[PDB]
DNA sequence: CACTGGCCGCCTGGAGAATCCCGGTGCCGAGGCCGCTCAATTGGTCGTAGACAGCTCTAGCACCGCTTAAACGCACGTACGCGCTGTCCCCCGCGTTTTAACCGCCAAGGGGATTACTCCCTAGTCTCCAGGCACGTGTCAGATATATACATCCTGTCATGTAAGTA
DNA sequence: TACTTACATGACAGGATGTATATATCTGACACGTGCCTGGAGACTAGGGAGTAATCCCCTTGGCGGTTAAAACGCGGGGGACAGCGCGTACGTGCGTTTAAGCGGTGCTAGAGCTGTCTACGACCAATTGAGCGGCCTCGGCACCGGGATTCTCCAGGCGGCCAGTG
């Protein structure tokens, strides 16, 4: 039930393959701890936001809705979930 | 007794709703009031660039051999249109991926 | 000797390849058991339909991607071909966080 | 019984027909396209209410949607749905 | 005479009073009070009719505000809003 | 026999109106209906955070040996506080200059 | 009436100036016709904004809460000239 | 011999001093000029309100010294001190415009 | 091999000026007073939106069972960053000369702003009907799978520049 | 000294594989047909917002004379930029293994969401008043002015260490 250390389940290929989606021609090997880092902050920011979201509505379920709200408070608004 | 229906849309010669629009900026608590020309304009201007992108998917969907536009082809309408880009930047698209963009050093020799 | 490549063609075809993509980069199942790892620190019992793990998903590559497309633009700035953590924090500091 | 949800869909498939019609449509991109009507909308009304606050008018006007669309579209796209508003008000002026 | 021109005059020179009896102001930071306050009431405002937007209300009470805080203010300073908001609602609903 | 007029501000304890704020709020069009903790609570949040930025002005002023507050103080006030700074980013003060931070590579040796 | 070249008259010391207040110690000497370029790059997306709330205003004289509106559109709000 | 600073010092001198500073570091009239000339290319005949002049005067210097302080960076970040085009060019890319 | 004088790096002391520290003066900016006004407040009343209860049904949670793709880890290998240093060059510091910016002083009128008027318009509401949405399905573009062709990338092999022996 | 000849490096050729190029298959998501209703719409009405005439004044625009600091130009110089060589280095990629995500399957219920009640609650309007802003005046904190110190900066030649001559 309770987790502790999943952020290592955002695997260092992963990591790769978002590189090479951006162009990247290398990746350094100190580079996908800050990159969790970057991930950890900005999931961290979006899901403080939508959870907000969802305890204004007094819900218990994390919707999409709620989501690309969040998305269009920080200016990365998204395309394609409802909003 | 009554006189037939017209629906304001056809009336203004567009495909957008001028009464979907219309209800949607009375109830989305931007103004009291709203004046008659504009949910009309306002139809207008989605029509216009959703024309324009729809027109550029379909263009991709040809150049992709493809018959039913998908979120690529859109993605692809989008960042080939540097005006577009002006108004769509900070818009993130899903499946879309990324405009084919590899930099002048990056290529190699 | 066996078939091998230089360093970096490998690389080319992984761009191109998958800037051609579409389909998903990161594995779903962990992905969402993160985004609940996250979520329990800040309220617990909380769940997720499948469409918000995929919104959540699609922000992640795109926020992520981005940060990418600014970290060449500052390492071809340097003159590497290789980045370092600096673009990075770098980049995030110039788009004004 | 389910709840009727509004959303885009014979409208963008006429207007895409209108402009491509051996093309089909996936309900991934009508997502999009509903992500995108309904954000340019919301930024074109939000802009227009900021227009209407800030010179003292209580209403929303084709004239300061006009101006709204000179503010937010940038370079031909602001003159070219200039024209298409105002052949618009023209011809439901006429009508 | 003229038209009143509202301000934040008297309530910023109070607040000051209150936290430091013994210093002066300025009017170009008057007006920067001025601009500051306008500001941060435009975004809690706004955030706030978004917020009834999403849950299809057409209410704005101090729930509403907090999460609006909770979301523009950063943290430490949000708590802290919440905590003096708190006690001026619980002072405000025994008058 | 009319109850004395007594202020929704002092019922507050607060010296932010719940007036004006209410008055803006309704005139502003953010919503239909109002709650009556709205306003209170906008001004609660306002004059915490007036209080806090006046304190750091004070706190520079009487740094910098001056009476009156100037905006070169404001904006010293503000930029000392990092989630102040994270509330005001992309927020210019007028004749408020820029805190000394000078990167130390460019620093003589 | 008409006038052609005022943007030499932001004179090079003067962005020497501006540049000790951002903390620049070394300009190069190709930086002042770019400053001058971007800087009338950053007018005209002021001004368009600017006339273009005037020409709503159906006014002739440009004002300070035009300027500040269009500031604050571009996502640039300066405090100072508000109200 | 004359009295003569070596070079940077006096540049250091100059960081603080208008660092340390709070006024305009653009002559007012000139920009005037330049800002009613740029009006009349897209209406003619404006008039501008002094206070408007120095609102567009605060916010032309409040971009310059935001684009200086990214420039500074980007100076800092590809081992050198001097600014260049590129490295302008590169915090106007990053920024996102 | 030690002493010691000389030479060179370098390290310290000292000297001049630029802003700071300390007085000296005059001034209009803001703080307070006065007057006005308009706008918050109180009570009542009337309508109305969301909190709460209840139900239900559906997709998310939970558990189960195969399958290699992803992951990972090591190993060879090649390219990658960068420091030294040289080399070349380009812009800061300062002095001098020009010039218009600033001040400050005066005329004039364009339009920002305000008040009134009167009429254009626009939400609201009752009602009517008609096109998009829920729902159902059937059907061909695409997902998938299998057989070729070139790209292309790396690697071998002769072609050729070139350095050395010697007539 | 030029001619001949052997060697090392570059231009030319060729293979292998992976991704492009061609074609057969099925299948479900796109696309078409149907019932519906609720949401768009026509007419009338109550009412009120804004376009426009008039004006005024004030605040912006235009013009004129002087100072001197701002600007501009030149000399000099020191600092910066940057590329070649080398040097050590660190991921990229190939390939075998694991395992755990991925794909298909099943059961239950949390709670998401819709529906009925009702009530807390909020909005609106006449009166009224009281705090909050327009306008003015005062003095003293601060702008402007003047003189010496400390600090900053930069330079010479005093100091120490090292080296080589000499006894």
């Amino acid at each position: 039930k309770v987790l502790r250390d999943n952020i290592q389940g955002i695997t260092k290929p992963a990591i790769r393959r978002l590189a090479r989606r951006g162009g990247v021609k290398r990746i350094s090997g100190l580079i996908y701890e800050e990159t969790r880092g970057v991930l950890k902050v900005f999931l961290e920011n979006v899901i403080r936001d939508a959870v907000t979201y969802t305890e204004h509505a007094k819900r218990k379920t994390v919707t999409a809705m709620d989501v690309v709200y969040a998305l269009k408070r920080q200016g990365r608004t998204l395309y394609g979930f409802g909003g | 007794a009554r006189a037939k229906a017209k629906t304001r849309s056809s009336r203004a010669g567009l495909q957008f709703p001028v009464g979907r629009v219309h209800r949607l900026l009375r109830k989305g608590n931007y103004s009291e009031r709203v004046g008659a020309g504009a949910p009309v304009y306002l139809a207008a201007v989605l029509e216009y660039l959703t024309a324009e992108i729809l027109e550029l998917a379909g263009n991709a969907a040809r150049d992709n051999k493809k018959t039913r536009i998908i979120p690529r082809h859109l993605q692809l309408a989008i960042r080939n249109d540097e005006e577009l880009n002006k108004l769509l930047g900070r818009v993130t698209i899903a499946q879309g991926g990324v405009l084919p963009n590899i930099q002048a050093v990056l290529l190699p020799k | 000797k066996p078939h091998r490549y230089r360093p970096g063609t490998v690389a080319l075809r992984e761009i191109r390849r998958y800037q051609k993509s579409t389909e998903l980069l990161i594995r779903k199942l962990p992905f969402q058991r993160l985004v609940r790892e996250i979520a329990q620190d800040f309220k617990t019992d909380l769940r997720f339909q499948s469409s918000a793990v995929m919104a959540l998903q699609e922000a992640s590559e795109a926020y992520l991607v981005g940060l990418f497309e600014d970290t060449n633009l500052a390492a071809i700035h340097a003159k590497r071909v290789t980045i370092m953590p600096k673009d990075i924090q770098l980049a995030r500091r110039i788009r004004g966080e | 019984k389910r709840s009727r949800k509004e959303s885009y869909s014979v409208y963008v498939y006429k207007v895409l027909k209108q402009v491509h019609p051996d093309t089909g449509i996936s309900s991934k991109a009508m997502g999009i396209m509903n992500s995108f009507v309904n954000d340019i909308f919301e930024r074109i009304a939000g802009e227009a209410s900021r227009l209407a606050h800030y010179n003292k008018r209580s209403t929303i006007t084709s004239r300061e949607i006009q101006t709204a669309v000179r503010l937010l579209l940038p370079g031909e796209l602001a003159k070219h749905a200039v024209s298409e508003g105002t052949k618009a008000v023209t011809k439901y002026t006429s009508a």
